């Protein structure tokens, strides 16, 4: 064994010599630790399923809330502090209502994610120009997943440090890592919204080394037609049940 | 105005209200509640401007039920009279003022007395047997002078208030539409709904 | 950190106070920073209110600006409301309060001296308060402050009754000062201050008899070689 | 950025605090050392918190640290139904506290909250009991039954093995029947340690007293020994 | 101006008028004197023309916001509530309004809140606002049961929004009908007032001073 | 704060533990307070100070043991809010409700950890009518306690345990005035007990009626009940 | 005192098509009595196929134009050069009115263009933002000498078919753009006979969805 340090760890919005900001490169690896997330894109919807991690039979799951509406066509999943994001949520909340009373128009995907991002960019203590009003990066990231009809359906993954990319599948939290290497293996252009609600249990069972049912699994899609609907425990259980059955095809 | 009426007597207060709400030309409701419950034994029967009344009334009601869930002390009459009044002479040279007078009656539950209270939208405050806001008094203070003792059964001045109603529907212009009576006693604030015709 | 400033007022020059029955005596030493000085310049015994006059011991600059603000703080929270002057116990409050907040501040250091505050209300009588940069302050029958603060206060326990005349703490006040002088001892390099007597004299004005004048003396370089004299 | 986890400590050390949900009531418990000797018995015996009158809030932690949320909490359920004329909602109270210690955090970069929480009651006309846990991070979670505080470990233990959601302690007298048994595990003398109140349906708040909590500890180690 | 809105055994009817007029002059008859706030929720323009629409679709939103952050419907009460806050907050800036907010809940049931400018907020069962109001009251105060069928009583709105056009100048043009019940609002069509009197003269017998 | 521990706070805790000595009795018609006075010079004047015994309003009053400069910023700001109480109600205001205001802004400070904890230990001692006489305690920690009998500074948990012993709840005033001087006995670290290092204070049942005299004792009343046992 | 407001009458028509919208204005700019000029004009392009006009005091229009001009060229950089809904710019603008509720733009203010449908879609506004959708409204001074025409040459009011006693309405026809065109250019001309503050030239932009087109009509100069 051995230890390997450099002198400009910790540096606090400061350059190291390379241009890297290790207190916010720091902020991007406690999203590897947290719980799994997981999101992928059909032609005819999105899904996103979380990992509840029931600790008793007494604490009544769903006071879990790691997936949470944000407009009847916008809906995002949470791995991390999830107690250091109801901020981050009410900003999203209040901005996609917001833009519905200014303009009589659902707001796009886009920039209600870009939007979400302009303000976890308000981070420091000391800004001369423009102030940015708060304390430290936003400790949480978020897959981001709803439809406007110009851009179809749409996934978004927002970092806390402000910058973010449009996933057609991506995977966050403790199995991130290798959920990922197997979306970018078993996704293509042609999903039906049938196949990936299962996709996304398939990876969640995976990477979880266990097997799973709706006291620590939680599903939740996005149709043009029917909104943003939470998967009630019935219907997610029936969906592992349809699981069980097709993958002890062969 | 909007008849607000109070008398105390032996072993209670008693509080009419006119029923009415005009808006100019037309009434609109036949059956207003012009008054808001303090706590247990304290009531408080108000009129006066538009909007301001109601107003003013609901935040003296959150701010001693506050009171009375901190300290859980059921705040004297004569305290709550004394903030009521505070917290209208200090709007009497704000911005826009509180326009609002008010009929403050309640049990003092610690000397077992019932007590009542004259307020105006100034911030002028006086404790008395009987009293009335706008108008109301003119026709009434006569008859009370002359009829009221003080050791009247809670029975006894019931009576003597229907007496009042009767005289502002004879010689008062305006059709209020009846009054609600409430009581206030030992065991806090009831209602008689059976009055225009006792 | 206060520590370290009641370090400061530790050294530097010595001064120190003497109540009596009929009035209060302060006094310090004016040390020149040079014979080309005029020390005639500079007043460690300061005026307050004409009831009240004040010394120091340590950092002069810091004892200047608290005079100062000391003077404006006398008016500002009493003379303008009540139409009087403050009573020594209550300024010397005030006093302590604007010392205590240097203190308890960030950004800033306490202040680099130690006060004796002497003087006389009309319900209180006579009255001599310590104040120092901790912003404590206490009531004295007599005590001294700086370098000669311990010889000069064995002294005082030495020679102090409660039946002193002023003119028995001027005597005092004025050995006590000799045996710690650093420089040369006369009227020029001793500033000594009474709070006695009404001084009409001093009034700058007569008609109305209900207001009579200063408490407040501040001996002239004349009173004090007079009384060195006969000493 | 670590303080969070050292203040979740204090809990752990603070007067245990309990709570259990029924077919239709709801209970807390909790508290400290009887009597020094020579305290005052009559005066400060405020285990649990009335916020509205439907409303109540046990706490494990420092006790001052309590009462500048009892406050900012009973302060929010005025300014709710002053301003939306509408007694808070049991969710929605605790997610105003639970929110308030985690705003103690992340701006300023000041000290977070010393306590835990327990919030429970009935909402405004629905009658289905509620019982929520709150604790210096900023998260709420909703327990069919819970406690948090010193030794809270083995009564959380306790409680788990003697709860189920099958059937509810159904009976108001019954229910407390139980969240006595959780505590006389961790106390340190018995009834004259720990104290309870009671709410049910519609703004129904009643407190225990001492009389009414030997009527049960004294027939509870009846039923107790007999083997 | 004539608007009006009324509960019953079937939940709530609200009618306006349409017309809007610039002195002797009229601008428009093309008026939606009721404001669809939500699907859940109808307030009837009355006073001010922005200060309505404007505060209400604000409301909208305020009411969204409020159903995101408690996964619940918000109830009337406390939707006027916000609205007559916001309101007062306003007191004599100006502000003309006099609106009735409409709304049937679970918990509250039919429930209709009258507010306006002054800062009033008064719960009722029959509220007419307008010019032609005390038309309105006149024909809904003696042909008004509570146990309506859901179509007479949609009728009753219907004639007491004519009654008020006939004598009013400033009310006329067209009627507006929306029928409010748990699951959310209907609406019930525009009725020009031109071709609909003289329909109600021959059906009625009624308005017999009228010659046609 | 490591392992649920106030640190800043049981600095000034311990600090207190150092300066002054206090105790508080509360009989059955009457309280007591009382102190022993910092280490004194022959020249400080002993009559003027009322250094460690304050009044707060007609009705109620604290003893300290800490930093006096500390103190008087609280005692300040405290006998404020009777007042604004009494304006606002025109009633007294009530012993807790004073104590919590108080309470309420130590806690401040084991917070809003920017500014630095009070020093300063209290016993308040008050009536009002709706709870009997009152006695309670104030430490930086932010709590307040409820007490019969009770005491702060050096040597308290000596005297504790003699209060603890002497104590019975039949007690009168003048009984429970003793118990206080008496159990300054042991509590001080001056060899012999004098008047001039006392401060005393009484809140009775009226030198008449059945109504609430307040007193803070002149030094020539010291020297005449110390005169009972103490020193004669 | 200081009067902070003003009149430059002109008068605008605004009429909603079927597959397309006409905005019409005059280009006559007044001050009481005088003229100020003989073409200033009043209905403007805006970009993704809208067009406006501000009418009442010119300062107040002009500025008001500007402020809208601006927001979809932000609501381009914002959202990615998105098309600016009808039916939004509409809401946009209650907003920009209502926004200087209390010190509103004096102006009666009317857009055109075509909403998400295809079909054609007119706005109307207050001074102070209330707007509703509109088939023909008229605003400006001459307002009133315009819409009586067309609700009887537009929307056939008061016309019935000819011996069917009076049973029948005549049916609503709807109306080649080149139809409009002819009652908006008589609609014009007759006002200008009986108001003053009426005349000049007479301008109209068409949006169809092939884009906004522009024609010019004199109009009598006394």
């Amino acid at each position: 064994m051995f230890l390997t340090r450099s002198e400009y760890d910790r540096g606090v919005s400061t350059f190291s010599p390379e241009g890297r900001l290790f207190q916010v490169e720091y902020s991007l690896e406690a999203i590897k630790l947290g719980s799994t997330a997981i999101g992928i894109a059909t032609k005819e919807g999105v899904v996103l399923g979380v990992e509840k991690r029931a600790t008793s039979p007494l604490l009544e799951s769903d006071s879990i809330e790691k997936i949470v509406e944000i407009d009847r066509h916008i809906g995002c999943a949470m791995s991390g502090l999830t107690a250091d994001a109801r901020s981050m949520i009410e900003h999203a909340r209040t901005a996609a209502v917001t833009h519905n009373l200014y303009y009589d128009e659902d707001i796009n995907v886009e920039s209600l994610t870009q939007s979400v991002c302009d303000l976890a960019l308000r981070f420091g203590e000391g800004a001369s120009g423009e102030e940015r009003l708060m304390s430290r990066p936003f400790g949480v990231a978020l897959l981001i997943a709803g439809h406007d009809a110009d851009d179809g359906y749409q996934l978004f993954h927002a970092e806390p440090s402000g910058t973010f990319y449009r996933y057609n599948a991506k995977a966050i939290g403790s199995g991130s890592e290798g959920a990922q290497a197997e979306l970018l293996n078993e996704w293509h252009s042609s999903l039906t919204l049938k196949e990936a609600e299962l996709l996304v249990l398939k990876i969640l069972k995976q990477v979880m080394e266990e097997k799973l049912d709706e006291n620590n699994a939680q599903l939740s899609c996005i149709t043009k037609q029917d909104g943003f609907k939470i998967y009630d425990n019935e219907k997610t259980a029936e969906l592992i049940k349809e699981l069980k059955e097709k993958e002890a095809a062969e | 105005m909007d008849i607000i009426l109070g008398i105390r007597v032996q072993d209670s207060v008693i509080l009419a209200s006119s029923k009415a709400v005009t808006r100019g030309i037309s009434v609109l409701k036949d059956s207003d509640d012009k008054t808001r419950q303090l706590s247990p034994h304290t009531l408080m029967s108000f009129a006066g401007e538009a909007g301001d009344t109601v107003q003013f009334a609901e935040y003296i009601q959150a701010n001693i039920q506050l009171y009375s869930i901190r300290e859980d002390y059921e705040l004297s009459p004569q305290a709550v009279s004394s903030f009521v009044r505070q917290e209208l002479a200090k709007s009497i040279r704000s911005r826009r003022p509180y326009q609002v007078n008010v009929l403050i009656g309640g049990y003092d539950k610690k000397k077992n007395k019932p007590e009542l209270y004259q307020i105006d939208y100034l911030g002028t405050k006086v404790e008395l047997p009987y009293g009335a806001h706008g108008y109301s008094g003119f026709y009434t203070f006569s008859l009370l002078d002359h009829h009221y003792r003080p050791d009247m059964t809670t029975e006894e001045g019931l009576d003597l208030l229907k007496l009042c109603v009767q005289e502002l529907e004879k010689r008062m212009p305006m059709d209020f539409k009846g009054v609600i009576v409430k009581i206030v006693d030992k065991d806090g604030i009831r209602q008689v709904d059976d009055f225009q015709a006792q | 950190q206060i520590d370290y400033a009641l370090t400061a007022v530790k050294q530097g020059v010595t001064s120190l106070g003497i109540k009596a029955t009929n009035g209060v005596v302060i006094a310090t030493e004016k040390k020149s920073s040079s014979p080309l000085a005029m020390s005639e310049t500079l007043s460690k015994v300061s005026l307050l209110t004409p009831d009240i006059g004040a010394v120091y011991s340590g950092m002069g600059p810091d004892y200047r600006v608290l005079v100062d603000k000391s003077r404006k703080v006398a008016h500002t929270s009493y003379k303008r409301i009540y139409g009087e002057y403050p009573p020594t116990k209550l300024l010397v409050s005030e006093v302590a309060k604007i010392m205590q907040e240097a203190t308890q501040s960030g950004g800033v250091r306490p202040f680099g001296v130690s006060l004796l505050i002497a003087g006389h209300d009309e319900f209180n009588g006579f009255s001599l308060y310590q104040v120092d940069p901790s912003g404590s302050y206490f009531p004295w029958k007599a005590t001294a402050i700086g370098k000669g603060s311990v010889a000069a206060k064995t002294f005082l326990e030495k020679r102090w009754n409660d039946e002193l005349e002023l003119e028995d703490a001027i005597h005092i006040a004025l050995l006590t000062l000799k045996e710690s002088v650093e420089g040369e001892f006369n009227g020029d390099t001793i500033e000594l201050a009474i709070i006695g007597d009404e001084n009409p004299d001093l009034l700058g004005y007569t008609g109305i008899p209900t207001d009579k004048g200063p408490r407040f003396r501040k001996l002239t370089s004349q009173e004090i070689n007079d009384r060195l004299e006969a000493l | 950025i670590f303080q969070v986890e050292y203040a979740l400590e204090a809990v752990k050390r603070g007067t245990c605090a309990v709570g259990v949900k029924g077919k239709n009531c709801v209970v807390l418990g909790c508290e400290r050392r009887s009597t020094l000797k020579l305290q005052d018995t009559r005066i400060t015996p405020s285990k649990v918190s009335k916020i509205d009158s439907h409303v109540v809030l046990s706490f494990s932690g420092l006790n001052a640290d309590s009462r500048i949320l009892i406050e900012k909490a009973r302060v929010e359920a005025q300014s709710h139904r002053l301003t939306l004329e509408d007694p808070v909602t049991v969710e929605y109270l605790t997610r105003y506290v639970a929110g308030v210690q985690q705003r103690y955090t992340q701006s300023g970069g000041v000290r977070p909250f010393g306590v835990s929480t327990l919030i429970a009651g009935f909402d405004p006309r629905d009658d289905e009991p509620k019982l929520y846990q709150t604790e210096p991070s900023g998260i709420y979670s909703s327990w069919s039954a819970q406690t948090i505080g010193r030794n809270s470990k083995t009564v959380r233990e306790f409680l788990e093995k003697n709860y189920d959601r099958k059937e509810p302690p159904a009976t108001v007298e019954e229910c407390v029947k139980l969240t006595v048994r959780s505590l006389l595990e961790v106390v340190q003398t018995g009834a004259k340690n720990i104290e309870i109140t009671v709410v049910k349906p519609d703004s129904d708040i009643v407190a225990l007293s001492s009389e009414e909590i030997n009527q049960y500890v004294t027939q509870i180690e009846q039923e107790k020994q007999e083997q | 101006t004539t608007t009006l809105a009324f509960r019953f055994q079937g939940g709530i009817i609200v009618a306006v008028d349409s017309r809007a007029t610039a002195g002797n002059w009229v601008a428009s008859q093309t008026v939606k004197r009721v404001i669809e706030i939500n699907p859940f929720l109808l307030g009837t323009m009355a006073g001010g023309a922005a200060d309505c629409q404007f505060w209400e679709t604000w409301l909208g939103s305020q009411c969204r916001l409020h159903e995101l952050r408690e996964k619940e419907r918000i109830s009337v009460a406390a939707a006027s509530k916000i609205l007559s806050n916001l309101v007062y907050q306003y007191k004599g800036a100006g502000l003309s309004m006099g609106t009735m907010i409409c709304g049937y809940t679970r918990k509250e049931g039919p429930t209709i809140y009258y507010v306006d400018s002054d800062g009033t907020r008064l719960k009722g069962d029959i509220f007419c606002v307008g010019s032609g109001q005390t038309f309105a009251y006149g024909v809904l105060d003696s042909n008004y049961k509570w146990d309506l069928s859901v179509e007479d009583a949609l009728y009753l709105g219907k004639r007491s929004i004519l009654a008020a056009a006939h004598r009013d100048a400033y009310s006329g043009g067209s009627v507006n009908l929306y029928h409010v019940t748990e699951d959310g609002w209907i609406y019930h069509g525009n009725h020009d007032v031109g071709e609909l009197f003289w329909k109600v003269k021959e059906e009625e017998g009624s308005f017999n001073n009228v010659i046609g | 704060s490591p392992e649920g521990r106030l640190y800043q706070v049981e600095y000034a805790l311990e600090s207190i533990s150092h300066a002054g000595t206090a105790i508080g009795i509360m009989a059955s018609d009457g309280i007591v307070l009382a102190a022993e006075r910092k280490v004194t010079s022959t020249l400080l004047e002993q009559d003027t100070s009322t250094e460690k015994l304050y009044k707060l309003n007609d009705k109620i009053a604290v003893a300290v043991a800490g930093l006096t400069a500390d103190a008087e910023i609280l005692i300040n700001t405290a006998r404020i809010h009777a007042q604004n109480y009494l304006k606002t109600y025109n009633e007294d205001i009530p012993v807790e409700i004073l104590v919590r205001r108080l309470s309420d802004i130590k806690q401040g400070y084991t917070q809003h950890g920017g500014l630095r904890p009070f020093g300063v230990s209290f016993i308040y001692a008050g009536y009002d009518d709706r709870y009997g006489y009152q006695l309670y305690t104030s430490n930086p920690s932010g709590n307040y306690t409820g007490w019969k009998a009770i005491s702060v500074g050096a040597n308290t948990s000596a005297a504790q345990t003699l209060l603890q012993m002497d104590y019975k709840d039949d007690m009168k005033v003048d009984d429970a005035i003793e118990l206080a001087l008496k159990t300054l006995s042991k509590t001080t670290d001056s060899s012999a007990l004098t008047y001039d290092r006392l401060e005393f204070a009484t809140i009775r049942k009226g030198a008449n009626d059945g109504e609430v005299y307040q007193k803070i004792f002149k030094p020539q009343e010291i020297k005449d009940i110390l005169v009972k046992t103490g020193i004669t | 005192q200081f009067n902070p407001y003003g009149d430059n009458g002109g008068t605008i028509l605004g009429i909603a098509g079927e597959d397309f919208a006409v905005l019409a204005g005059d280009t006559r700019n007044i001050t009481d009595y005088s003229i100020n000029s003989r073409y200033e004009p009043k209905v403007f392009d805006c970009g993704d196929n809208i067009v406006m006009s501000a009418n009442g005091f010119a300062a107040d229009g002009d500025a008001l134009v500007k402020r809208f001009k601006n927001s979809v060229k932000w609501y381009h950089f914002d959202h990615n050069d998105k098309k600016l809904s009808i039916n939004s710019a509409a809401r946009n603008i209650q907003h920009l009115l209502y926004g200087k509720r209390f010190f509103p733009y004096y102006v009666h203010t009317i857009i055109a263009g075509l909403d998400e449908d295809g079909k054609g879609a007119v706005y109307s506004f207050d001074p102070v933002g209330s707007y509703e959708r509109e088939q023909c409204r008229a605003g400006g001074a001459a307002a009133s000498l315009i819409m009586p025409f067309l609700d009887n040459q537009v929307n056939f009011k008061n016309q019935y078919e000819p011996g069917t006693n009076g049973k029948v309405k005549k049916p609503l026809k709807y109306l080649s753009v080149e139809e409009v065109i002819k009652l908006v250019r008589d609609s014009f001309t007759s006002a200008t006979e009986r108001h003053i503050q009426v005349g000049d030239g007479l301008e109209i932009l068409i949006v169809t969805k092939d884009g906004v087109r522009k024609e010019f009509y004199e109009l009598k100069r006394d």
